[PDB]
């Protein structure tokens, strides 16, 4: 009778494992950058689905004892339970690593908003070294980690390309050429919540150019420069 | 993150915040503690609820709940509250530095 109502019972809770790893993997794989809240919630939603198969797993493990007689089998079972939780274990740290990186990118919407070139290369330089910093510390948990982790790097990349632009050399031509060849409507210097509207151009996809023309405005000023000391001087 | 003005407005903070952490921040690092404690409060609630979530600060002020945290634990004071029960104390008072790389070590389970 124990063998017949077991296999009935592990059929039942290997499916709910199943779905217990579906419903943690499905947290890990919403990013918030920008989503926010109802992550959380998922996460919360996760934790209550771990605590029900906790208790289904503590019935098996009550039930393997009752039997008794050594068997190696029921020992077994319990190890593919403990296997679970230690996958949804994972998950918990996976869900608040995001949130983590989820409070980074709502400071960083902030930003553009404050704007500031002054401003935006302290918060440029003082983001790049926090999101580095995270990547690093991310190891092992569970796959799929990468495809999230990737978003950071753009995250990296979007703020590097930031950091461009924070460079006061660059003038309205200057940054007219650049924005002709951008297409962005902004200016270099058009709002307070400007450096939302630079986050739309990618900053990997387009620090490349935003660098040629920062260089470009850069190496224009040192002459511009000369002339005022050959115009002052001689004037 | 949660404010609270007793070792009763700690413990209740914590247990309002039972799936994340509810850290009771008792008091601070002298030197003008309470606009301090509120800013520092800012940029902890952003890293602490937004940026790592995990944990929301409660900036106890200013009584002795942090003592009282730390007697149920049997386990400026930090007592982290999980659904609202003291399940780790710190005490110390810290810079704005040293608070930096706090948060990089959140957020604790």
């Amino acid at each position: 009778i124990i063998p017949l109502q077991a296999e009935e019972t592990q059929n039942i809770k290997r499916d709910l494992d199943i779905f217990m790893k579906e419903v943690e993997s499905f947290r890990k794989e919403f990013m918030q950058k920008s989503m926010g809240y109802e992550n959380i919630n998922n996460a919360y939603d996760t934790i209550m689905v771990y605590y029900h198969k906790l208790t289904a797993i503590e019935g098996r493990a009550l039930e393997y004892n009752n039997l008794e007689k050594l068997f190696e089998l029921q020992k077994s079972n319990y190890k593919q339970l403990k296997d679970c939780m230690n996958d949804l274990k994972n998950l918990k740290t996976m869900w608040d690593a995001i949130a983590l990186i989820h409070f980074q990118y709502n400071d960083w919407k902030t930003k553009p908003w404050r704007q500031i070139k002054a401003d935006i290369l302290l918060d440029t330089n003082k983001t790049l070294g926090t999101q580095i910093k995270n990547l690093p510390k991310e190891i092992r948990n569970f796959k799929g980690y990468n495809v999230i982790v990737e978003k950071v790097k753009n995250m990296g990349t979007v703020l590097p390309l930031v950091s461009a632009l924070h460079s006061e050399f660059m003038e309205d031509r200057h940054w007219s050429q650049l924005k002709q060849i951008t297409g962005t409507v902004f200016d270099h210097n058009s709002l307070s919540f400007y450096f939302e509207d630079i986050l739309a151009l990618n900053l990997y996809k387009y620090e490349n150019t935003v660098n040629e023309i920062v260089d470009v405005a850069q190496k224009e000023a040192k002459i511009e420069k000369k002339l005022k000391n050959i115009e002052q001087w001689w004037s | 993150t949660t404010t609270v003005t007793s070792e009763d407005h700690f413990m209740t903070f914590y247990n309002e915040n039972n799936k994340k952490l509810i850290v009771v921040d008792v008091y601070p690092g002298w030197s003008g503690p309470c606009t301090a404690m509120y800013p520092t409060y800012n940029q902890l609630m952003i890293s602490i609820d937004d940026f790592e979530k995990r944990i929301d600060i409660l900036l106890l002020d200013q009584d002795k709940l942090v003592t009282y945290k730390n007697d149920k634990f049997h386990a400026p004071k930090f007592l982290f509250i999980s659904e609202g029960k003291i399940i780790d104390e710190v005490l110390g008072t810290n810079i704005p530095v040293f608070i930096e790389k706090v948060n990089k070590y959140i957020p604790l389970s």
